[PDB]
C-alpha cells in the first residue's frame, strides 16, 4: 500500500508541475501579447507627460 | 494674513502673527486645518493644529479667525456624535461618501437646513426680556423637549418674535432692541469652550443619584450635580457604571465624552447605544439616543484634541442645565488627559514637575470639575438644573500617588475607587467597600430620614460590620477561625452574605438589572436585623451553651431563613414595589420569628 | 509516511511559489521593456529643432522660477549648445516678467556627454550648493514612477 | 497634475549627529517630506524629515549616517510623504524593513500608493468585533477569548517562548462558528512584522510558516536586530498599511503579528534623544502614547466593507513588569492583555499563559449562544474564581502547613494542580475544539460540589453539572 501511494504522489506530483508549468506558459504568453498590444500607447502618453511644461 | 515658519509634531510656529490673541484660533495651510495658539514670542506665535501636520511646508498662509474655541449650539445637538473639534461624524459620514474622515474638512457643527417647529413662549411684542429668559420651546424629539433661551450676554425689548411654526436655523426667530441699537437671535448660540456658562447662584445638593446599582447607590452615593471618580476600569467600571449611568439613572439626559479610549470600545458603544430601550419615561420604550450625546475622540486622534473634548463636553452639559434638566456627563478621559498635557508641556520646552505632570495639572482639573454642582438658572421663568462630572481614573493598577489620582482625590466628592483584587474574583461591580467614600453623606440626610427614618443606623451597621471583618482577617490569616468566639463567627458569617448578596450584582439579568432604592434598603434592613437578632441570641446564653453553639444552631435548624436571605437579591424588580415590599416584610417577620423560636426552648 | 506527505506538499507549495514568482519576473520584465522603449521615444524626440527649442525654454523657466536665486549657473550640453545659447535672455526676460524681480545673472564651461545629458538643463546655483536637474532623463522615471499603477490598471490582460 | 517638477538636490549638509543630519539654507521643505540621499560614494539611502525650521531642516536617515560629509553627501527632497506601493502580488513574500523586497524576486508592481498612516476611520463607520476566531490554545478559548478585529497583544518576558505560541496561534486560527468554519477569503492571510528580532526567531518564523503550508499566503516584512535601528520605526508602519490595502480594499480577513513592540520603544527613545527633547517616564519620548495609539487603532471590522483586520502584537517586559511605560501604554490602549509568566516556564509547563492576570474586553461579544455553548461565560467566571480563591487558599497554607487546611481548601488545591497541568497545558501541535475545551473545563469545575458552584446559574448547571 505505502510503495503504490508513494507512486501516485509522485504522479500527482508530475502532474500538478506540468499543469503550472502550461498555466504559467499560458499567463507568460498573454502578458506579452497585452504589453506588445498597448506598448505604443504607454510610451505616448509617457512621452506627452514628459514633453510639457507650464509657466 | 501670516505664514509658517517651524513644523515640529503639532506644534507650529508661525511668524508674522504680531496682532494674535493667546487662544485665538487659527487656520492653517492650504488644507484649512483648525488651530488654536499656545505661546507668543513677539511677531510669531506657537500653535496647536488638532490635526496630522504631515505636509505643512514653509511660507504656507495661516488664516487668522479671532475667535477663540467655540462650540455651536442649539436644536439637534442631542442624539449626535462629535469630534472633539466638533464635527458631526455621521453627516460627514453620509454626505462624503469615503469611509474616512478627511483631513481638513468644513463641515457645520449644527445642520442649517433642517426644519423644526418653533412654539414661543406667550412673549409679546414690546416686552422686555434677558439673557438666559427662554422665550421658546422646540421638540428636539419625543420624550426630550429643548427650551431655547437667550444667550447669557444679550438683552432688550421684544420689538420682534417670530410666530409658531417651521423654522430652519438661518432664520431670525427673535428681535431684540437695547441703548438704542437693535440686534438679532437665530436658534443658533456659539458659545467660548472655556469660560463657564454664567449662573445665578450655585446651590447645595439634596437629590441622590439613586442610580442602578446597589453599592452606589446605597453605601458610596452620590448627589445630583455631584462630582465623582472612578478608576476607569473595564468589564466593570467603564461599561457596567456607563450603563448605569445611562439607561438606569435619574439624570434628564446624558453628555458620554469619553475621548483617549480604545476605538472597539467606542464602536461598541455607539453601535448598542442605538437601540438602548430604557424606560426612561413612566410607560414608554423610547431609545435613549433621543437622550444622550458623544464627544468620542479615539486614542489615535490627535493629542491636542482631548483638552477640546473635555471643554466641549462640559460645555454642552452646562446648556442642557441652563435649559433646566439634570444632565449628567461621564467622563472616560481624563487618564488620557493628563498624557495629552504632558505631551504639549513637553513639546513646548515647558518645565516639568512632580512625576513629569506639569506643574499646573491641579488647576486644570479644578477649572474641570468645579462646572459641576446644580445651579439657580438664569432668565425667566425661575428654574434649576445641576451638571455631575462622573470622570475616570487611572486603572487600579497604580497606587493613590500617581499626580493624577491625587489632583483628582483632592477635589472630587466621591471616590468610587474600584480594587483589581476584586476584578480577578470576578466580584463584577468591584468597588473597594475599604477605600472608597462619600463627602455627600452628610447632605443627604434629609434624603434618608424622609424615605426611611431608619436607614442611618442600619446603614452604619453595615459599615461597623465590614470594617470589623476586615480587620480581623489578619487575625484569622495567622491564627484561624478556631479562636473566633460566637459574635465574632456571626459577625464573619453576617460579612459574607452580605458580601456575595449585597455588594453583588449581575447586571445582565432582571434580578440585578436595576435594583431600586426600596429593595436595596430592604435588604440592608433585613441583612441587619438578622446581624442584630443573632448576636442578641448568642449573647442571651440560654439553655447553659448559647454562643457559638446558639450559632451553629440558627445557622443548621434555623438555615432556611439564612438561605432565604442570601436569595434575596432575586426579587424581580418586575413584579413592583407593593408586592416585592410584602415579600420582604414577610421574611422579616419570618426572621423575627427565628431568635425567638430558637430561643422558645432555650437553644 | 506523514512526514513524506508533510515533505511533497511542501515541495508542491515551493513549486508553486517558484511559478508566481517567474510569472512576477517576466512581469517586471515586460515593465523594464517599456521603460527601454520610453527612452529611446525620448532620446528620438532631440531631434527636432523648433519645438525643442520652445521645450528647452519652458524646461529653463520653469527651474529658475523653483529656484528663484539671484544668480544660477546653467549647464547644457555641448550638443545643441547654440540652442541654449540662442534662447540666452528670453528666459530671463520671461522670469523678469513672471515676477516685479531683476534679471538673474545667469552664466554657462563643461557639458556632460550626451547620452548623460539626452536634452534638458542643469541649473543649480552659485556654488553648486543647490541643484536643479531638469534632465529629460530626469523628467523620466519620475513621470514613470508617478504613472505606474496607471500602467498596471492599462495591463488587464 | 498638470506638469510636474524634478526633486530639487542640495548638499549643504551642515550638521550630522546620531541618526540625524541637519541641513541647511533649504528652500521650500516639506514635513515628512521623503528624501533621497547620494554619499560621496555613490550609494543611496533614503530618510525622514523629522522637523522643518526656517530655512533649515533636520533629516533622520534610515540605513543610518556612516557616511555623510558636509561637502559631498548629495540630498534630494521627493517632495512627497511615504508610500508603499501595493498590489495582490504582495502575498506570500517577504521583505527588509523598509519595504525592499529580500526573496530575490523583482519589486512590486504597484495597484497603487498608499500613504503611511492611512486615512483616519470615521467612528460612526466602525462595527464592534462580531465573529470570534478559535485561537486552538484552550486557556485563550474559554478565557479571554479573540474576536474578529481585535487587539490581543502578548505580554511576554526575555526567554518566554512568546514567538513559539505566535506561531502556534498563526497555525491555528480559524473561525469557529456553529463548528462550520475554501474560504480563501476566510484565510486570514498573516502578514507578519519583526522588528528587532534575532536572525534565530526570524529563520524559526520563516520555517514554520513555510512548513505549514502557507507560504502563498503570509507576508513578512523583517527589521533585524543587525539591520538599521531606525526602520524599526517604519517597519510596522508598512505592514499596517498592507494589511489595510489587504483587508478593506481587498475583502480578506487579515491577521497581523508585530514583534517585540519593545525593540519600537527603543526606536522611540533614541529618536528621542537624538533631537533633546524633553523625556517622560524613564527617559521615554513624551508622545509615546500618541505613537502606540496611532500603532494600534489601525485594526478592526469596517462597516461598509466586508474585511476586518485583527493584530496580535506581541511585547517583551524589560525586568518582567507591567509599570514599565511601554507595556503599561499598550495595555492602556489594547483591549486585551495575554499574560506569560516566568513562574509557569519555571514549572515546565509549555503554554505558560497565567490565565488570572489576563483580560479581554471584548470577550462578552464573542461568546454566545449564537455561536458558543451557553454556559461559556458561567465557566470561564467560575474556573478564575476559583483558580484565585484556590491560590489564595494555597499562599495560606504555605504558612499555616498542610494539616491546618480545610476539606474546602483541599478541594481548592485539587483544583490547582488539575488546572494548572491538565487543563492550561496543550501539544506545541495539538488544537483543542471550544466545545472539547469547554467540556474539559466542565470536568475540572465538577471537583466541587453544586453548593460551592456560586457563579454557574442553576439553569446551566441542570444541563451540564452531569452530563
Amino acid at each position: 500500500e505505502f510503495q503504490r501511494k508513494l507512486a501516485e504522489s509522485s504522479g500527482d506530483s508530475g502532474a500538478n508541475v506540468k499543469r503550472l508549468e502550461q498555466e504559467t506558459e499560458v499567463k507568460i504568453h498573454h502578458l506579452n501579447a497585452g504589453a506588445e498590444k498597448i506598448q505604443y500607447d504607454v510610451v505616448q502618453m509617457l512621452l506627452k507627460h514628459v514633453t510639457t511644461v507650464k509657466n | 494674513y501670516g505664514y509658517v515658519r517651524k513644523v515640529s509634531g503639532p506644534v507650529v510656529i508661525a511668524d508674522g502673527m504680531n496682532g494674535a490673541a493667546m487662544y485665538e484660533l487659527v487656520r492653517v495651510g492650504h488644507d484649512n486645518l483648525i488651530g488654536e495658539i499656545i505661546r507668543l514670542e513677539g511677531d510669531s506665535a506657537t500653535i496647536q493644529v488638532y490635526e496630522e501636520t504631515a505636509g505643512l511646508m514653509v511660507n504656507d498662509p495661516v488664516l487668522r479667525t479671532h475667535k477663540p474655541l467655540s462650540v455651536e449650539l442649539g436644536p439637534g445637538i442631542l442624539g449626535n456624535i462629535f469630534d472633539g473639534i466638533q464635527r458631526p461624524l455621521k453627516t460627514i459620514a453620509i454626505r462624503s461618501g469615503d469611509v474616512y474622515i478627511p483631513r481638513g474638512v468644513s463641515v457645520p457643527a449644527l445642520d442649517k437646513d433642517t426644519l423644526w417647529e418653533f412654539q414661543p413662549k406667550k412673549i409679546g411684542e414690546g416686552d422686555l426680556l434677558t439673557g438666559g429668559d427662554l422665550y421658546a420651546t422646540v421638540f428636539e424629539n419625543s420624550l426630550m423637549q429643548h427650551h431655547v433661551a437667550l444667550p447669557p450676554d444679550a438683552m432688550g425689548k421684544v420689538t420682534y418674535v417670530a410666530p409658531a411654526g417651521q423654522y430652519s436655523l438661518k432664520d431670525t426667530v427673535l428681535e431684540l432692541e437695547f441703548q438704542g441699537v437693535k440686534k438679532s437671535f437665530t436658534m443658533l448660540q456659539a458659545w467660548p469652550v472655556r469660560t463657564p456658562r454664567p449662573v445665578s447662584s450655585k446651590l447645595a445638593a439634596d437629590t441622590p443619584l439613586l442610580t442602578g446599582q446597589r453599592v452606589l447607590d446605597a453605601l458610596f452615593p452620590s448627589v445630583l450635580g455631584g462630582t465623582c471618580a472612578i478608576p476607569g476600569a473595564f468589564g466593570c467600571g467603564k461599561t457596567v457604571i456607563s450603563q448605569a449611568l445611562s439607561k438606569y439613572s435619574n439624570s434628564d439626559t446624558v453628555v458620554y465624552v469619553g475621548c483617549g479610549e480604545r476605538g472597539n470600545e467606542m464602536a461598541e458603544v455607539l453601535m448598542d447605544f442605538p437601540q438602548l430601550t430604557m424606560t426612561l419615561p413612566d410607560g414608554r420604550e423610547e431609545s435613549v439616543m433621543k437622550r444622550t450625546t458623544l464627544v468620542a475622540n479615539t486614542s489615535n486622534m490627535p493629542v491636542a484634541a482631548r483638552e477640546a473634548s473635555i471643554y466641549t463636553g462640559i460645555t454642552i452639559a452646562e446648556y442642557f442645565r441652563d435649559m433646566g434638566y439634570n444632565v449628567s456627563m461621564m467622563a472616560d478621559s481624563t487618564s488620557r488627559w493628563a498624557e495629552a498635557l504632558r505631551e504639549i508641556s513637553g513639546r513646548l520646552a515647558e518645565m516639568p514637575a512632580d512625576s513629569g505632570y506639569p506643574a499646573y495639572l491641579a488647576a486644570r482639573l479644578a477649572s474641570f470639575y468645579e462646572r459641576a454642582g446644580k445651579v439657580k438658572c438664569l432668565g425667566g421663568p425661575e428654574r434649576t438644573g445641576s451638571v455631575t462630572i462622573v470622570g475616570a481614573v487611572s486603572p487600579p493598577g497604580g497606587d493613590f500617588s500617581d499626580p493624577v489620582t491625587s489632583a483628582t482625590l483632592s477635589i472630587v466628592q466621591v471616590f468610587w475607587g474600584l480594587d483589581k483584587k476584586l476584578a480577578q474574583r470576578k466580584h463584577f461591580p468591584s468597588v473597594n467597600w475599604l477605600i472608597s467614600y462619600s463627602k455627600y453623606s452628610t447632605a443627604l440626610e434629609s434624603f434618608y430620614e424622609q424615605f426611611d427614618p431608619d436607614f442611618i443606623n442600619i446603614r452604619t451597621k453595615a459599615r461597623e460590620v465590614l470594617q470589623r471583618e476586615d480587620d480581623l482577617n489578619e487575625i484569622v490569616q495567622l491564627v484561624g477561625k478556631d479562636a473566633l468566639a460566637e459574635g465574632d463567627k456571626i459577625t464573619l458569617e453576617t460579612a459574607k452574605l452580605l458580601r456575595e448578596d449585597y455588594l453583588a450584582q449581575n447586571a445582565f439579568t432582571p434580578y440585578d438589572k436595576f435594583c431600586p432604592f426600596y429593595k436595596s434598603v430592604w435588604m440592608m434592613r433585613n441583612i441587619i436585623h438578622f446581624y442584630n437578632l443573632a448576636n442578641q441570641a448568642v449573647e442571651k446564653g440560654a439553655g447553659m451553651d448559647g454562643q457559638k453553639i446558639t450559632y451553629t444552631l440558627i445557622k443548621h435548624r434555623l438555615g432556611d431563613l439564612f438561605y432565604r436571605l442570601v436569595s434575596q437579591k432575586f426579587e424581580d424588580p418586575a413584579e413592583g414595589e407593593p408586592a416585592l415590599v410584602a415579600k420582604f416584610k414577610k421574611l422579616h417577620e419570618d426572621l423575627t420569628a427565628g431568635f425567638r423560636a430558637l430561643e422558645d426552648e432555650t437553644r | 509516511e506523514k512526514q513524506v506527505e508533510i515533505r511533497k506538499k511542501i515541495e508542491y507549495s515551493m513549486q508553486l511559489n517558484a511559478s508566481r514568482i517567474k510569472v512576477l519576473q517576466a512581469q517586471d520584465d515586460l515593465v523594464s521593456n517599456m521603460m527601454e522603449a520610453a527612452s529611446k521615444e525620448v532620446l528620438n524626440v532631440s531631434r527636432d529643432h523648433n519645438s525643442y527649442k520652445k521645450l528647452l525654454k519652458g524646461l529653463i523657466v520653469q527651474s529658475l522660477l523653483r529656484l528663484k536665486e539671484p544668480a544660477v549657473l546653467l549647464r547644457c550640453r555641448k550638443d545643441d549648445h547654440h540652442l541654449v545659447e540662442s534662447v540666452l535672455e528670453s528666459a530671463k526676460e520671461e522670469y523678469a516678467q513672471k515676477l516685479q524681480v531683476h534679471p538673474p545673472e545667469i552664466i554657462v564651461h563643461h557639458n556632460a556627454h550626451g547620452p548623460s545629458c539626452s536634452g534638458g538643463v542643469v541649473v543649480a546655483s552659485r556654488d553648486g550648493k543647490i541643484v536643479c536637474e531638469n534632465t529629460l532623463d530626469a523628467r523620466l522615471d519620475v513621470v514613470f514612477r508617478k504613472k505606474l499603477p496607471e500602467i498596471r490598471k492599462q495591463l488587464v490582460s | 497634475e498638470g506638469t510636474l517638477e524634478v526633486a530639487m538636490e542640495y548638499r549643504t549638509v551642515t550638521g550630522v549627529a546620531g541618526p540625524l543630519v541637519i541641513l541647511d539654507k533649504v528652500k521650500g521643505p516639506k514635513y515628512y517630506e521623503i528624501v533621497n540621499i547620494r554619499l560621496g560614494d555613490g550609494t543611496m539611502r533614503r530618510g525622514q524629515v523629522l522637523e522643518v525650521d526656517g530655512e533649515k531642516a533636520v533629516v533622520q536617515v534610515f540605513e543610518g549616517t556612516s557616511g555623510i560629509d558636509n561637502k559631498f553627501t548629495t540630498v534630494q527632497f521627493t517632495g512627497e510623504v511615504l508610500k508603499t506601493p501595493v498590489s495582490l502580488d504582495m502575498l506570500g513574500r517577504i521583505f527588509n524593513g523598509s519595504g525592499k523586497p529580500i526573496d530575490n524576486g523583482p519589486p512590486i508592481l504597484p495597484e497603487a500608493y498608499l500613504d503611511i498612516s492611512g486615512s483616519s476611520i470615521n467612528p460612526s463607520e466602525r462595527t464592534y468585533p462580531e465573529e470570534m476566531i478559535q485561537t486552538g490554545i484552550s486557556t485563550i478559548d474559554v478565557m479571554n477569548s479573540i474576536a474578529r478585529g481585535q487587539k490581543i497583544p502578548l505580554f511576554s518576558a526575555a526567554g518566554l517562548p512568546h514567538n513559539e505560541i505566535a506561531a502556534q496561534i498563526c497555525r491555528q486560527a480559524g473561525l469557529v462558528k456553529r463548528l462550520e468554519k475554501d474560504g480563501e477569503e476566510d484565510n486570514f492571510a498573516i502578514v507578519f512584522a519583526a522588528m528587532g528580532v534575532n536572525m534565530e526567531t526570524a529563520q524559526f518564523f520563516k520555517r514554520d510558516f513555510e512548513e505549514n503550508g502557507s507560504m502563498e499566503r503570509v507576508t513578512l516584512f523583517l527589521n533585524l536586530a543587525n539591520d538599521p535601528t531606525i526602520e524599526r520605526i517604519i517597519t510596522p508602519r508598512i505592514a499596517l498599511t498592507t494589511a489595510e490595502y489587504l483587508a478593506y480594499e481587498c475583502g480578506k480577513h487579515v491577521l497581523v503579528i508585530l514583534t517585540d513592540m519593545s525593540s519600537y520603544a527603543d526606536a522611540l527613545r533614541e529618536v528621542s534623544a537624538a533631537r533633546e527633547e524633553v523625556p517622560g517616564r524613564r527617559g521615554y519620548p513624551g508622545y509615546m502614547y500618541t505613537d502606540l495609539a496611532q500603532i494600534y487603532e489601525r485594526a478592526g471590522r469596517i462597516e461598509g466593507r466586508k474585511g476586518s483586520i485583527t493584530q496580535i502584537p506581541i511585547l517583551t517586559m524589560p525586568n518582567d513588569d507591567i509599570t514599565h511605560p511601554t507595556p503599561d501604554l499598550t495595555g492602556y490602549i489594547t483591549e486585551g492583555q495575554i499574560y506569560i509568566d516566568r513562574q509557569l516556564q519555571n514549572r515546565q509547563i509549555y503554554p505558560p499563559i497565567n490565565v488570572l492576570p489576563s483580560l479581554s474586553r471584548l470577550m462578552k461579544s464573542a461568546i454566545g449562544e449564537g455561536m458558543t455553548r451557553r454556559d461559556h461565560s458561567d465557566v470561564s467566571n467560575q474556573l478564575y474564581a476559583n483558580y484565585a480563591i484556590g491560590k489564595d487558599v494555597q499562599a495560606m497554607k504555605a504558612v499555616v502547613g498542610e494539616e491546618a487546611l480545610s476539606s474546602e481548601d483541599l478541594l481548592y488545591l485539587e483544583f490547582l494542580d488539575k488546572f494548572e497541568r491538565k487543563f492550561v497545558a496543550q501539544g506545541a501541535y495539538d488544537s483543542r475544539n471550544i466545545f472539547q475545551s469547554l467540556d474539559l473545563a466542565w470536568t475540572l469545575l465538577r471537583i466541587f460540589p453544586r453548593e460551592l458552584l456560586h457563579r454557574i446559574p442553576g439553569k446551566t448547571l441542570d444541563q451540564y453539572y452531569s452530563r
